[PDB]
């Protein structure tokens, strides 16, 4: 009764002050944006997600209109302060096929073994995180491919073979493909609507 | 044009947006790059009062050089700027100048040096002939030309 309680007075917190709210503070316009995932999220929170396949966004736009400011947001509503449920990785640094080895370590008998992945660690530390794969289309698509086993299921297993959970995270991924287009078809509407 | 107009009586955002920004946009290939940029500052070329003060920082240099190491006081009139100023290549900027100086006027010191026709605390007064010639001077009316031989 008492955890029914506090789950009914989250709920009433959230209810007063939801997502949407506390990103317009922040975010201006883009109000698709956090409708979009304002309700992933309320869908998440509120028990109505599939707790087998994490949650996984794509935040597609052109440059400087809230994608990393959005998702910085998402994060910090879903965890706070807390350092640890807000795993960025800026994927800009990910341009090669072998950086793969910074998520899931390096196999046996090769330097940095014994220290694992870097990414594994930290969703060892906090699997319901929001994972900020930041400018992931710099990133080679060879790497991008790891991201398959921890986006259908959520598991990434090491270089030390110990898959971790990370069902609960809420991944998101900022990208500038299509920019131009979006931008183009974007200000085409508003000129149409005008 | 419109000061001799006048007389007989600043980089434009238009520029930078129309210009330079796809220019910047071509080679960087990402908006995403240039818009992370907070002041992207423009350098000019130099103007011909900027290259006679350039030419005097050279000169200044080598002055400095030449009293600090051997105390060598050396001298020059404007008219070495202004000849100096002729080896000014827009491409290469400033640094026309440093080698136009280092030609004409440095390596007749270097070669005046190696000859010992410089002993310490003389004065040597750059001077047009435009080729430039030192002149080494020890009283109010003595500048004898320094024979450099090759
Ligand atoms: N819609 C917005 N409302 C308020 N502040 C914003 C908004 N969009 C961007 N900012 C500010 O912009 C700065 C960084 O913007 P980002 O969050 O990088 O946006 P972005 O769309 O990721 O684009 P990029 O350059 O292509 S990675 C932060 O200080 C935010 O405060
Ligand atoms: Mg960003």
């Amino acid at each position: 009764k008492y955890q029914e309680k506090q789950r009914k007075r989250e709920a009433e917190e959230r209810r007063r002050f939801p997502l949407e709210q506390r990103l317009k503070e922040h975010i201006i316009g883009q109000e698709s944006a956090i409708a979009t995932v304002g309700a992933a999220i309320r869908r998440k929170e509120n028990g109505w997600y599939d707790e087998e396949h994490p949650l996984v966004f794509l935040f597609l736009g052109s440059s400087g209109i809230g994608k990393t400011e959005l998702a910085k947001q998402t994060a910090k509503y879903m965890h706070k302060d807390a350092k640890k449920g807000f795993i960025r990785l800026d994927m800009s640094e990910f341009q090669e096929r072998h950086e793969v080895a910074k998520f899931i370590g390096s196999p046996p008998g090769y330097v940095g073994h014994e220290e694992g992945g870097q990414l594994t660690k930290k969703l060892k530390q906090c699997p319901n995180a929001v994972v900020l794969f930041d400018q992931v289309d710099k990133a080679h698509p060879d790497v991008l491919t790891i991201m398959l086993q921890l986006f259908d299921e959520g598991r990434l297993t090491d270089g030390k073979g110990k898959t971790i959970d990370c069902k609960d995270a809420i991944f998101i991924m900022t990208s500038n493909v299509a920019s131009d287009e979006i931008a183009q078809h974007a200000l085409q509407l508003r000129q149409e609507a005008l | 044009e419109m000061s001799r107009n006048r007389i007989a009586e600043t980089i434009s955002k238009n520029f930078k947006e129309n210009v330079i920004r796809p220019i910047l946009k071509a080679h960087f290939r990402r908006d995403e790059f240039l818009g992370r940029i907070n002041e992207i500052v423009y350098f000019l070329p130099f103007c011909h009062s900027e290259l006679i003060q350039l030419v005097n920082k050279e000169l200044n240099f080598w002055a400095k050089r030449a009293k600090q190491r051997h105390n060598i006081t050396l001298l020059w009139d404007r008219e070495v700027a202004d000849v100096l100023v002729d080896g000014y290549n827009v491409h290469y900027g400033a640094r026309s100048i440093k080698h136009e100086v280092e030609r004409r006027v440095v390596n007749q010191l270097a070669a005046a040096y190696e000859q010992d026709l410089l002993p310490g605390g003389c004065t040597l007064r750059i001077t047009v002939e435009p080729k430039l010639r030192l002149e080494i001077i020890d009283k109010d009316s003595k500048t004898r030309r320094l024979d450099i031989r090759a």
